[PDB]
């Protein structure tokens, strides 16, 4: 009880723990992409990302995981606004941005949170329903790769 | 130069130089106009801080800089009286992410990894006391500006990315399930009658309550339970996803009979081929895309709405996602009318992760042990009880779970929209997947390597 | 009786301070004895002193563990009062339950605009024009309609328009065709 | 090896009243050496042994008279942060139910837009209106 009320982080991993917090972020990246005017309005929907995501204490591992699961749905016409959502977040790398046209700069890379959750997503192709979606995810994964979000030789160690 | 009586660890001298230094340049604030005084106290303590970082290899010891740059740190955030230049100076603190971690280390760590433990000296004492500050936030739970929040959501983030993905206080090790989700305003709540129950709409409204203060709420409490305390919720449930999923059978027949009533007007109109295409997107019909003035009318509005919503003056609003609960005459009027069709996508992806857990909790066998030692390592002496088969219970939680998702919500979506259905699939399908990593301890992000 | 967190805090610094003074009386007598150059008389001076300051000392260092004693449980009884015990002073309901309640209606239809731009959306009936024989081909995607249909419904969602009068002018142009 | 309920809520408030603070814990060092250090002298014992702090010395002695003042003005300076740290929160509560009683002059702005989003919706539902009706017809 010393390390589980005064060491441990309040924050909620599973869809289960807060489903009504979960149940607000995913009902929005629906609204954006039904929406003519993405453009104008990137900063509109990220100042509410950033707003159910600390009312309810939803945590960033996660938050990470549920917008690339959502996003990879609708990547045929609307891709452009998936990353220029993703280009003025806190989860883009700012400093790190290192490119993947490089023949030295494919090791040095940024944001090694999201280069555990596709290697993770990845690695798994044992289920019925897993395998109807391995192709449009394949897709949102090498965009990217281009536009430098994750390293290479991240994802290309950590895959089965 | 001038004393010559510095006999002790010059170290521990310097620390308390540079803590007077921070504490009265952060509260003199009298000499010019105050918002411009602040950033005259803000940035002696910035080159203060970056300071400890550069001279570093002049002190005594390589590992002693850790621990006094962790206490300046601290003390900043205890002078800023606002969350309003909270959120100014942390740009300061994102950036130089990569100087917490390397802890008693001169030469700096890589990227990923991080040499942070939660009972280990640098955050033995820390972590403590900014969960302190994360519990008070969150315990004024009725006057919290916008600006709170963003101040909780920045600093929990901090904390995240500080300490590694497979630590112990950092995956919600016992999975506790929250009970403060309350999306309700105290305002609009009207003494909750439960007297003059002539209106269907009230205990339609109020066993919605029920069906979410017992099952979403708790669905631990729900599968180990008795065989009646299941049968008031299925007596009840099945009058309310009966009168949602047949307004949603006549949101999707308006978009259907009216492009299909064009299209076999297109086909009376021309003969060419068979013209029978998939249903999709009508995007933006046909006089929208190149309009410019009709652009114009929009993009002007959602300038003015962007300028109404960020000033400090509207700083007390509910989200934009908000399903109110209390209010009975705004939750009617939210699920009925057929032009939202989002404050019912609320209700369907609440109802199918807590459905998820019924069919795994029941069924599997390690789940239950884990659950075992969530409940009975922090209440011993508990009450509910969960010991063995229960045979009898089986045959009732499965056969529920199963009928109000698989055989209402899975085969509706199929037909209606098929981009809608394979989101609820796939939300499914990755839950397991992480519930039993939970289980496991979340050792297969521990060997993620680096090159 | 009821202290406040704020003046237990106060207190233990002035409680703080008297155990400062008992500290440095007795440390430079510990000095004096550990001089190399000392005198013979005040070294038995010095010792007369040291047993009325020593259980002082203990009496002040008691003090100062009993005042962090007190100012821990008021610091705890704070922090159950905060929540919906400090807003239960406001004596204006009717101005507020109308302020949240009329931006809950804001946002419910600000999602009822979005929902009539894409995805309701109701569209002409594309019947086809063609007038040069050196295309060979068409796409039913960049068929823009005649300019006298199109300022009509260019102006119509543009402002300070009736409902009624733009109905016949519609009709003026519906049955403008149903003549030819 | 059962519990009891008795048993239960001792580890409950244990927890519950559990602080580590560490500019505190360091200066009841300093007054803990020196009363067991003046404790012995009244006695009569001094001898080589490092069971306790020192001797006699004149700069390590005055080395505990450094680390005496040091602790003192680290231990004031953390008393003056936690007086300053709760002076600021009870303000921005108190000015959060300032804004929160008159919401009177902030009423009229939000009734302007929501009476103007009320009206761009009466064109759209009458241009769709409009549209519909000329291919039905046809």
């Amino acid at each position: 009880l010393l390390k589980k009320s005064k060491y441990e982080l309040k924050k909620y991993n599973l869809l289960v723990e807060n489903s009504v917090g979960y149940g607000q972020l995913v009902a929005l990246l629906i609204l954006a992409y039904y929406d003519p005017d993405n453009f104008s309005k990137v900063s509109a929907y990220l100042k509410e990302i950033y707003h159910i995501m600390g009312k309810y204490s939803l945590d960033s591992i996660r938050t990470l995981d549920v917008i690339l699961n959502v996003s990879s749905q609708f990547i045929t016409e609307g891709y452009k606004f998936f990353i220029a959502l993703l280009r003025k977040s806190d989860s883009w790398p700012s400093s790190h941005v290192a490119n993947n046209s490089n023949y030295s700069s494919l090791n040095e890379g940024g944001n090694m949170i999201a280069a555990n959750i596709i290697s993770f997503n990845l690695s798994q192709y044992n289920e019925e329903v897993d395998k109807e979606n391995y192709e449009r995810y394949m897709d949102m994964c090498c965009i990217l790769l281009k536009n430098g979000f994750v390293n290479f030789y991240s994802i290309w160690d950590n895959v089965k | 130069e001038k004393n010559i009586s510095a006999i002790h660890d010059r170290d521990s001298l310097i620390d308390i130089i540079l803590k007077r230094f921070i504490i009265d340049s952060m509260t003199n604030a009298i000499e010019d106009e105050e918002e411009n005084n602040l950033e005259k106290g803000l940035l002696n303590s910035c080159i203060g801080l970056d300071f400890v970082y550069n001279s570093r290899f002049n002190r005594s010891n390589p590992a002693s800089w850790g621990n006094t740059f962790f206490e300046l740190f601290s003390t900043i955030i205890d002078l800023l009286n606002s969350p309003s230049t909270f959120l100014k100076f942390w740009p300061y603190a994102e950036s130089r992410i990569e100087w917490f971690k390397m802890n008693t280390s001169v030469e700096p760590v890589s990227l990923g990894e991080s040499n942070l433990i939660s009972y280990k000296q640098p955050l033995y004492e820390k972590l403590r006391h900014w969960n302190d500050i994360l519990a008070k936030l969150e315990n004024n739970d009725i006057l919290n500006t916008v600006k709170h929040y963003n101040m909780k959501y920045k600093l929990e983030n901090f904390l995240s990315e500080l300490l590694p993905i497979n630590e112990e206080s950092n995956f919600n090790r016992s999975a506790s399930i929250s009970a403060l989700q309350e999306s309700d305003n105290e305002w609009n709540r009207s003494a909750r009658e439960r007297e003059s129950n002539r209106s269907s709409d009230v205990i339609f409204a109020a066993d919605y309550n029920f069906v979410f203060y017992h099952l979403i709420i708790c669905p631990i409490e729900f599968a180990f339970s008795d065989l009646e305390y299941k049968n008031d919720v299925d007596r009840s449930l099945s009058p309310l996803l009966d009168a949602i999923l047949e307004i949603e059978e006549n949101f999707y027949s308006k978009i259907k009979m009216n492009n299909r009533t064009r299209y076999s007007l297109e086909e009376a109109l021309n003969t060419e081929y068979y013209a029978n295409y998939d249903v999709m997107t009508p995007k933006l019909p046909v006089y929208m895309k190149h309009s410019n003035a009709m652009k114009m009318d929009r993009n002007e509005f959602w300038a003015n709405l962007q300028n109404i919503k960020e000033s400090d003056d509207y700083t007390l609003r509910p989200t934009i996602m908000d399903i109110s609960l209390s209010n009975t005459t705004c939750l009617y009027k939210q699920l009925t009318q057929e032009d939202d069709d989002y404050y019912r996508k609320q209700f369907i992806l609440q109802l199918c992760f807590t459905t998820n857990l019924i069919r795994n909790l029941i069924s599997s066998d390690e789940t239950r042990n884990f659950y075992k030692s969530c409940y009975l390592r922090e209440n011993p002496l508990s009450d509910i009880d969960f010991e063995n088969l229960d045979e009898v219970n089986k045959k009732r939680g499965l056969n529920l779970c199963s009928y109000i998702c698989d055989n209402r919500v899975l085969k509706f979506y199929k037909i209606k929209d098929p981009d809608f259905y394979r989101v609820i699939r796939k939300l499914m399908s990755s839950d397991e997947k992480f519930t039993t990593a939970k289980i496991d301890g979340f050792k297969e992000f521990q060997n993620f390597r680096i090159s | 009786e009821g202290r406040t967190y704020f003046e237990s805090l106060c207190e233990e610094e002035q409680s703080l301070q008297e155990s400062q003074t008992h500290l440095l009386n007795i440390l430079d007598i510990l000095s004096v004895l550990a001089d190399p150059r000392s005198s013979d008389d005040l070294l038995t001076e010095s010792l007369k002193k040291l047993p009325d300051l020593h259980r002082e000392l203990i009496n002040s260092s008691i003090r100062l563990r009993y005042d962090k004693y007190q100012t821990r449980e008021a610091q705890l009884l704070e922090d159950t009062k905060t929540g919906r015990d400090v807003a239960a002073g406001v004596q204006n309901p009717k101005s507020i339950s109308e302020y949240y309640s009329t931006f809950e209606h804001l946002n419910r239809d600000t999602l009822r605009y979005i929902n009539l731009l894409k995805r309701l959306s109701v569209d002409l009936a594309k019947q086809v024009e063609v007038s040069d024989p050196s295309v060979t081909v068409y796409e039913m995607d960049k068929w823009v309609p005649s300019e006298k249909l199109q300022g009509i419904l260019e102006q119509y969602c543009a402002p300070d328009t009736d409902i009624r009068g733009v109905d016949a002018q519609i009709k003026n142009y519906l049955d403008q065709i149903k003549m030819a | 090896m059962p519990l009891s309920q008795k048993q239960i809520d001792q580890v409950r408030t244990k927890v519950h009243y559990s602080e580590v603070d560490t500019p505190f814990n360091k200066y009841l060092d300093i007054l803990g050496k020196v009363t067991k250090l003046t404790g012995s002298i009244i006695n009569g014992t001094l001898s080589n042994d490092d069971s306790k702090i020192e001797k006699l010395t004149e700069q390590n002695i005055s080395q505990l008279k450094e680390s005496a003042h040091l602790r003192f003005l680290d231990l004031q300076s953390s008393i003056d942060t936690k007086k300053v740290a709760d002076e600021n929160w009870e303000t921005c509560q108190q000015e959060t139910l300032a804004k929160l009683e008159n919401l009177k002059d902030k009423l009229p702005d939000i009734k302007s837009i929501h009476s103007k989003l009320l009206l761009r919706i009466g064109k759209l539902q009458g241009l769709y209106d409009s549209v519909q009706v000329i291919n039905r017809e046809v």
